């Protein structure tokens, strides 16, 4: 199952930060402290399958972005690797070549976006074009 | 001459630098982050000498400030650079903390590019370098103890007890690591004594997160000066997260020989001088849960297996530094259930090693005491450090 | 318009300072908690730009002390902008006042009454974020029947199967052992592929501590598995991905199958057997797309399938064509799936029927740890290698890995040192050979080999091995590098000491030759080495005469005679005496045979 | 990855908008947040150009600003900064000669082969000047341009032009001169080390009075490099040099010390110079250790130098080397070092009071220092052991672990020192038997009690007792203990005859160890065949130990002095070693 998912960009500031996992506030600012550190070191010839406490991470870079997400160490790890590239597809083709800047101000449309695809720990929708549907039915009702 | 200037945090992130030679590349920043910042069998010493490259670090408060060389350079000039440096930096932005380095960055740029003219520490004064320099910097703004009390012979005994919490990935890779850790000091003294105590710089001021609380009797200002209430009482307590000294390191092979064999080779390695002996070595290693039989072999200490506990229980008295033992256990396993493989859960061990696993070590402790002549050479000290194991497992 | 978020985060970010940032956050809290506190209510979109500005706060790392009671007072509009935000900043914001527990579980029991599917998926996205045990108690007993409604649509049924996984994961008691088994089980057949991805999951889930009450959703999960196999390029257009059909619920069926064991209808098995070698031709078939995300997706159901097949270990052709298939991604330019590969094969390597498969890779593993650049890859390398070796290949892997020693690093020589020697051993037939690659393998890596292998090795070599002058010549080739070490001195050392007649013939290994290898080491040893060589130069005293004038000047000198240590000062003098005084019977008879030691 | 990559809209087409804008507040704004971003590790490559368009602008500021970015990006990757030369190279009608002085660094950063032509025009014209800090950079970029390996022929009047430098009215400009020089003739070409030595050295002592602190280090240290013919001009430099001791803490007066050092070739019979000049280094090294932790740490090993070349210069000054308790641990060890290399006849009274106090503090390490300095101070003084002894003794009744450990094993090299001398003593350390588990210390205890065996009546009791647990210890401990056995046996034959098999025939052949295998065969055969050979070749009378611990090569040492204010000196190495 899915711990956390966060958004990062190289300056170490978080974008997006998804926990599906009780933790303290000070708990949460390590975790996502030492996340960064452990991603940040790897280049691009460097696996994306990185063990990290009693979990692992699968993580993929995207321009100034970096998208993580932590799962059980029994979990298969490309399926998740897949989520994260048709997760980062929905938001590009949502906000039209979603920028870094646009994380920021449409932070709640980011949080709608992740609840839709992932909920409990898992994947919910994996199918983009419906998705993208639902989202922009959302969008009309006021 | 001077290679390069970093400025470094107390986690260990370069915060800025700035190279002057062509021949210093990413390897001297990695060196001196790891064999510097992170040094655990080395005392500290401010010249280090590494791969042929002589690094001169500097701690104000919590910032380290490292100049990288290369050739054979004055080191009293350098370390007086580094001063001086460290002044105008100070005069122009007040206290040098990781806010006030962040918010100035051009400030900070334009000093080295100033002052440090490619290895050539000029001029560093503070009135020169107004004209020279435009951009301007960013500034930020008794009831515990009685009276009377009287000892045939004043002592008192220091005991640092940590407890060491580690979990480990089976290929060395350390997962989780951090020390939880309290000050017990037992003192028995005379009158109103006022105490000075210093230690080193190992620690700053589910999961674990660093941190140190203090008693209600202490004053910070490094040091520590308090009174010390009569009797036994907890000095701090706190809890790092790292460089953490290990004391042991396991590596456990399994090869599962078709499905009703099973071969467990556990070896432990101490990481620690050879002076130091760890007592009470007890090595749990878990087991499948349909075991027919074990045949369980170790050359040092004890074994056998329970099966009250379902687990290879390895005990060793005593064992010595730099030393490596393995255990080899061959389990025959009767397939009641079908498939549905059995779960390794990780392989624990306890121990107790006469040295902080944080790598704390007091460095002095003084009782002054203004009533009576008395000073701390008068005054029996004891100092032991103490630390065990708390969740110590390592993944098989 | 939603102008005031825009122009505050603006606001933030363009802040030189974090003091200045920290005073416009204070501003701004103040601000907003003086609104509020004043008499006068406002409009809902005020409280709700209010509220977005909180949650924007409370995300950069801030502490927020209150904004519930507007948070609340957001969830009864109907608007549904206000709802989606006032659940979120409660999602985001966990509260322990027990009032607004009961504002809350009040709101979310009148949204789920609606049927309005929107706003009871908003609650049930909020249970499940949530997830507390007020949540639990409250809505345990309502979200099956939700789940189980025949009125509920699609979206809103996946997102009770999700909250109520929550529940479970959270709340285990709170699950009873209800009678909505048969409609979730039956579920698995919806058109929509989401709901069953949903349904998937909660089986898989539910069924590690029930497994006797979701068996028979177990074989139609497969018929699902087939048609998503069998289906064309223009089948589930909408849950297509890179021209791979479903990929995330072919692996949610397949881990559905792993946690269950072979079903006992052949038809059933035969279905799924024959889903599995589709999966794999499909895998062999050359790629529809050259980019890199299809190929990662083909190989997640791929690997998937791989894991199915070794949890069942029922199928040895399965076996065997998942092993090749293996093996073909090792010389894979990409590096997940090399490692992903090497861990399967790992897996693999402890079966009894797929064990010829794996040993039949051994050269193609030993090229990619040979030319492998990442730390991780390399270990798990040498790990399948170790779990792999056996007697019929022990000697080519061994060899292998002094050969990769010779160039390897300092990141993995530890783990290498330890295999090789625990797998001479276990594997040990002929003394030759087992000398020989200790001896190897102390002149390569010995600062990292134990002081039980360098004694044992010792030992065999003095007991009965007739391979003296082998082991001896072996020695004296490995001393003449300017690269030994301490350990590699000692076994040389000894070694020499004891078997150095053996070698007396050969000119270029002549006592003086040796001598002048030894005092070389003097210079680079430590104490006990010392020692040892100490020894070894009182037994060339008794062996070679002709050599013996020319040691008496080296115990002699200040470096013996004046050591700071005693143990070498007090060997120094010991053995000065024994060569000056009596003759050489004495030393005849201090060199006995040492006789083995007796074997049980 | 096309994915967050668009330039249409974000934070990258944000800065390039705002660096377009017409007012320049806001474009110095602009360029601020790209360095910032910069720094911060995000790539801002695209911004490059538009940035570089901002070069042709009166403002100081923003151009001051633009070439920090170039020089951030000249060492992070030369390829970027070449674009920026065309820029770069209007370098000769621009006022305000820091300006000038900013280029040419500039282009010292970059470090290509394609810069050598658009280079050596500027750096030729650059050199004279009016301005003083053109000069400087001229000085340095020469400097720089010959740190690669080349010819350049024009390399030959840079030179010229440096030399020439050497005679101008800044001490600065002269001062940068001569360490770029020095930095140049680390390396010997076929012409260069020329005879100008009077009329450079007259200039650079001229000028010395009146250069910056740093400018005093580089002509100071050039100094070093000359060697003197004729005793009238060391006189005259000794006596110009003397007067250096400015508000620097260590670096002027340790770069003078090493002048003196180097510069001490005299005769005190007739002349009164060699002891007024010995008389007068001595104030400044002791006030050397009234700074900082790390410039005393330096002081330090430069003194240990200082003191075992010519004693006498600190033969009075064993005081100031007190330890104080807030120094940290490396000035600590030093100065114990330090007091040890000074403990004479007279000054151990007090010594032996320091380090009596010393062994109470609550720093393990430091303490078991300055217990080894207890010992050897016994061992450097014959005339003072009985004192040394006493103290440990005292010491020893303290029932500290780590104090008694360490003291034993002092006392062990204090016994093979001077045998026979202090036999009452052992009687005592019989009662700290259970103390020990330190390797070093069981070892030493073990060897106490098999040499003067004849004198405790219980020693086979105290040997049984070790002997039980004889596994779980260490090579030296076994190895010990087997050698005190066996003298022991010939110091009391028919009372401990037990001893011998449990220690031959139980702790040697159950032994794995192989050179422990060879000393109990060994020892196994020699009492076999005769005891009488085995009292002469086993209770030999062992010879002294030589004091070379604290003693260094003296060719090593001649370097080390040539290298007094360097980092030799602070490693003890000679820089051929860390080439």
């Amino acid at each position: 199952m899915i711990r956390f998912i966060l958004i990062q960009n190289r300056a170490g500031k978080t974008r997006l930060a998804k926990w599906y996992m009780q933790f303290d506030d000070d708990e949460k600012q390590k975790l996502i402290e030492e996340v960064h550190a452990v991603v940040t070191v790897r280049d691009a010839k460097h696996t994306n399958f990185v063990e990290f406490r009693n979990f692992k991470i699968i993580y993929r870079r995207y321009a100034g972005l970096y998208f993580c997400i932590c799962v059980d160490v029994n979990d298969n790890n490309l399926a998740y690797l897949e989520a994260i590239h048709n997760f980062v597809e929905v938001l590009n083709e949502y906000f039209h070549n979603v920028c870094e800047l646009d994380l920021v101000f449409n932070f709640y449309k980011v949080y709608t976006v992740v609840d839709e695809m992932f909920l409990a720990g898992e994947i919910r929708e994996t199918s983009q074009t419906k998705v993208l549907k639902q989202l922009l039915m959302l969008q009309s009702l006021e | 001459m001077i290679g390069g200037l970093f400025i470094y945090n107390h986690k260990g992130e370069v915060l800025i630098s700035r190279v002057y030679r062509d021949d210093i590349g990413r390897n001297a920043v990695d060196a001196f982050r790891v064999n510097v910042i992170h040094a655990r069998q080395q005392v500290r010493s401010p010249v280090t000498n590494i791969a042929r490259t002589s690094f001169f670090h500097v701690k104000r408060s919590n910032i380290w400030l490292a100049a990288v060389t290369k050739q054979n350079v004055n080191a009293a000039m350098v370390f007086e650079f580094l001063y001086k440096m460290c002044d105008v930096m100070a005069a122009y932005f007040g206290k040098i903390s990781e806010e006030n380095i962040k918010n100035n960055f051009v400030l900070i740029y334009e000093l080295l590019d100033e002052i440090l003219d490619f290895g050539y520490p000029q001029n560093s004064e503070t009135g020169a370098l107004k004209t020279f320099i435009t951009q301007q910097g960013i500034k930020s703004q008794i009831g515990w103890r009685r009276e009377g009390i009287k000892y045939r012979r004043n002592e008192l005994f220091l005991d640092v007890l940590e407890s060491v919490n580690l979990l480990m990935s089976p290929q060395g890779q350390v997962l989780s690591a951090h020390v939880s850790g309290r000050v017990v000091m037992k003192s028995y003294l005379s009158g109103m004594p006022e105490c000075k105590f210093g230690m080193n710089d190992k620690i700053v001021i589910s999961i674990a997160i660093d941190d140190c609380t203090f008693h209600q009797c202490v004053r910070l200002s490094r040091s520590i000066s308090f009174i010390p209430p009569d009797g036994e009482f907890e000095l701090m307590r706190y809890r790092t997260t790292k460089d953490i000294i290990l004391p042991f390191r396991v590596i456990p092979l399994v090869r599962e020989v078709g499905r009703t064999k099973l071969e467990v080779k556990v070896v432990i390695k101490s990481n620690f001088k050879p002076s130091l002996l760890a007592q009470k070595i007890e090595v749990r290693i878990p087991t499948p849960l349909n075991t027919s039989g074990v045949q369980v072999i170790c050359m040092k200490g004890k074994a056998k297996y329970k099966a009250s506990e379902n687990a290879i229980v390895w005990k060793i008295k005593r064992m010595a530094g730099m030393k490596e033992s393995q255990i080899s256990a061959e389990i025959e396993l009767l397939p009641t259930n079908d498939k549905k493989k059995w779960a390794r859960p990780p392989i624990s061990m306890n121990f107790e090693v006469p040295f902080a696993p944080s790598g704390l070590k007091v460095r002095y402790l003084k009782v002054f005491e203004p009533k009576l002549n008395y000073s701390d050479h008068d005054v029996i000290k004891w100092v032991r450090y103490i630390g065990r194991s708390g969740i110590y497992e390592t993944r098989c | 318009g939603m102008r005031g978020l825009a122009v505050f985060i603006s606001d933030i970010r363009n802040c030189k300072s974090k003091e200045a940032e920290i005073k416009r956050i204070n501003k701004e809290l103040a601000n907003i908690r003086s609104k509020f506190k004043g008499d006068k209510a406002l409009d809902g979109y005020s409280k709700k730009k209010y509220v977005c500005k909180l949650l924007f706060i409370f995300l950069l790392g801030h502490d927020i002390d209150f904004g519930h009671m507007e948070a609340v007072n957001l969830l009864s509009s109907n608007r549904y902008t206000e709802k989606q935000i006032g659940y979120l900043f409660i999602s985001v914001l966990v509260n322990s006042n027990s009032e607004l527990i009961r504002l809350i579980n009040n709101a979310i029991k009148n949204d789920l009454a609606s049927r309005n599917p929107t706003f009871m998926g908003l609650a049930l996205h909020c249970i499940a974020n949530v997830g507390s045990r007020e949540m639990a108690e409250a809505f345990a007993g309502e979200i099956p029947k939700i789940l189980v409604a025949g009125d509920t649509m699609d979206s809103v049924k996946q997102s009770a199967a999700l909250c109520l996984l929550r529940l479970y994961r959270t709340s285990p008691d709170l699950v009873p052992m209800g009678d909505w088994t048969s409609r979730v089980v039956h579920l698995l057949n919806d058109q929509h592929l989401g709901v069953v991805t949903a349904a998937t999951s909660l089986i898989t889930t539910l069924a590690q501590k029930n497994p006797e009450e979701f068996k028979t959703s177990v074989s139609l999960a497969v018929s699902r598995l087939s048609r998503i196999v069998t289906s064309a390029s223009t089948d589930l257009q909408d849950y297509t991905y890179y021209f791979v059909p479903a990929p995330w619920l072919s692996v949610k069926l397949l881990r559905l199958l792993q946690c269950y064991p072979p079903p006992e209808d052949p038809a059933v098995r035969g279905r799924l057997t024959e889903c599995l070698e589709t999966i794999l031709n499909k895998a062999q078939e050359p790629p529809k797309s050259k980019k890199v995300q299809h190929s990662n997706a083909k190989n997640a159901v791929l690997f998937e399938a791989i894991s199915l097949i070794i949890h069942h270990d029922s199928e040895p052709n399965l076996l065997v064509r998942a092993c090749n298939q293996l093996g073909q991604f090792l010389q894979h330019r990409e590096t997940n799936l090399r490692y992903l590969a090497l861990e399967s094969m790992c897996t693999l390597a402890s079966s009894e029927f797929s064990h010829e498969a794996v040993k039949t890779h051994i050269e193609t593993v030993i090229n990619a740890l040979k030319t492998e650049r990442d730390v991780s890859v390399r270990q798990r390398a040498v790990d399948l290698l170790y779990a792999m070796c056996d007697r019929s290949n022990a000697q080519q892997i061994v060899a292998e890995m002094l050969s990769y020693l010779e160039t390897a690093d300092y990141s993995i020589r530890e783990e290498i040192v330890l295999k090789v020697a625990i797998l001479a051993e276990k594997y040990a037939v002929d003394y030759t050979w087992y000398v020989d690659t200790i001896l190897n393998l102390i002149r390569i890596a010995g600062d990292y080999v134990s002081e039980e292998v360098w004694y044992r090795v010792i030992q065999i070599v003095i007991n009965r091995d007739d391979v003296q002058g082998y082991a001896a010549k072996t020695v004296f080739e490995a001393l003449q590098a300017p690269a030994c070490h301490e350990n590699l001195v000692k076994v040389g050392g000894y070694i020499l000491g004891e078997f150095g007649n053996l070698i007396a013939g050969d000119p270029r290994s002549s006592p003086l030759i040796q001598f002048n290898l030894l005092h070389s080491k003097f210079h680079l040893c430590s104490v006990p080495t010392r020692a040892l060589l100490l020894s070894t130069y009182i037994k060339f005293v008794n062996l070679f005469p002709e050599v013996k004038a020319t040691i008496q000047d080296v115990l002699r000198s200040d470096s013996q005679l004046k050591n700071a240590d005693v143990e070498l000062q007090q060997r120094a003098v010991e053995y000065l005496r024994l060569s000056t005084v009596a003759s050489t019977d004495i030393l005849a008879t201090v060199l006995e045979e040492m006789p083995p030691f007796p074997e049980r | 990855s096309k994915y967050f990559t668009t330039n249409k809209k974000g934070e990258i087409f944000e800065l390039k908008a705002e660096l377009n804008n017409e007012k320049k507040e806001k474009r110095k704004e602009a360029v601020k947040k790209v360095i910032a971003a910069m720094t911060v590790g995000k790539d801002v490559s695209s911004l490059f150009p538009d940035v570089v368009n901002c070069m042709q602008t009166d403002n100081l500021e923003l151009k001051k600003l633009v070439y920090l970015y170039l020089m951030n990006y000249a060492k992070s990757q030369p390829d970027m900064a070449i674009m920026a030369v065309n820029s770069f190279v209007k370098d000769c009608e621009d006022p305000n000669p820091l300006i000038r002085a900013l280029a040419v660094r500039t282009m010292g950063c970059i470090r290509v082969d394609k810069i050598t032509e658009y280079l050596c025009e500027p750096l030729r014209k650059c050199l004279k000047d009016e301005d003083p800090y053109v000069r400087k950079t001229a000085a340095v970029c020469v400097a720089k341009l010959h740190d690669i390996n080349a010819q350049m022929v024009e390399d030959q009047g840079f030179l010229d032009s440096l030399r020439d430098l050497i005679a101008d009215s800044n001490p600065m400009v002269v001062a940068n001169a001569v360490a770029a020089l020095s930095e140049i003739s680390e390396s010997h070409p076929n012409s260069n080390l020329l005879d100008l030595n009077p009329q450079n050295i007259n200039k650079l002592l001229t000028a010395l009075n009146e250069c910056t602190e740093w400018g005093q280090i580089f002509i100071l240290d050039c100094l070093s490099n000359y060697n003197p013919k004729d005793d009238r001009e060391a006189q005259s430099i000794c006596e110009r040099v003397t007067p250096r001791l400015s508000h620097a803490n260590s670096a002027v007066v340790l770069s003078a010390v090493k002048v003196l050092m180097k510069f001490l070739e005299l005769l005190p019979k007739d002349s009164d110079y060699y002891n007024m000049l010995l008389k007068k280094l001595a104030p400044p090294l002791v006030t050397l250790l009234s700074g900082e932790p790390e410039v005393q740490y330096v002081a330090l090993r430069n003194i240990n130098l200082i003191v075992q070349k010519r004693p006498e210069i600190l033969k009075q000054e064993i005081k100031v080397f007190f330890v104080k308790y807030n120094d940290p641990i490396y000035v600590k060890l030093e100065k114990l070092d330090i007091m040890i290399r000074l403990a004479s006849q007279a000054n151990i009274a007090q010594v032996l009071a320091e380090l009596k106090e010393y062994a109470t503090e609550v720093d393990v390490d430091f303490v078991r220092k300055a217990v080894r300095a207890i010992g050897r101070c016994a061992i450097k003084v014959e005339q003072s052991a009985e004192r040394c002894v006493s103290t440990l003794l005292d010491l020893i009744q303290t029932k500290v672990n780590y104090v008694v450990q360490e003291a034993i094993v002092v006392i062990r090299d204090i016994f093979r020192k001077y045998p026979n001398k202090y036999e009452s003593i052992i009687a005592t350390l019989c009662e700290n038997l259970d103390s020990l588990d330190e390797p070093d210390a069981r070892a030493a205890m073990i060897w106490i009690v098999g040499e003067y065996a004849e004198r405790i009546d219980n020693a086979d009791e105290l040997l049984e007792s070790f002997l039980e647990g004889f596994h779980d210890e260490s090579t030296q401990v076994q190895l010990t203990l087997l050698t005190a056995i066996v003298k022991l046996f010939l110091k009391k034959p028919s009372e401990t005859q037990e001893l011998v098999q449990q220690v031959l025939s139980l702790a040697t052949q159950d032994s794995d160890n192989p050179d422990l295998r060879d000393r109990g065969y060994i020892y196994w055969r020699l009492l076999s065949t005769d005891p009488v050979t085995a009292k002469e070749v086993v209770l030999s009378e062992k010879p002294l130990i030589s004091e070379e611990t604290d003693l260094i090569e003296p060719t090593l040492l001649d370097e080390l002095i040539c290298h007094i204010g360097s980092l030799a000196s602070v490693y003890h190495k000679p820089p051929n070693a860390f080439v």
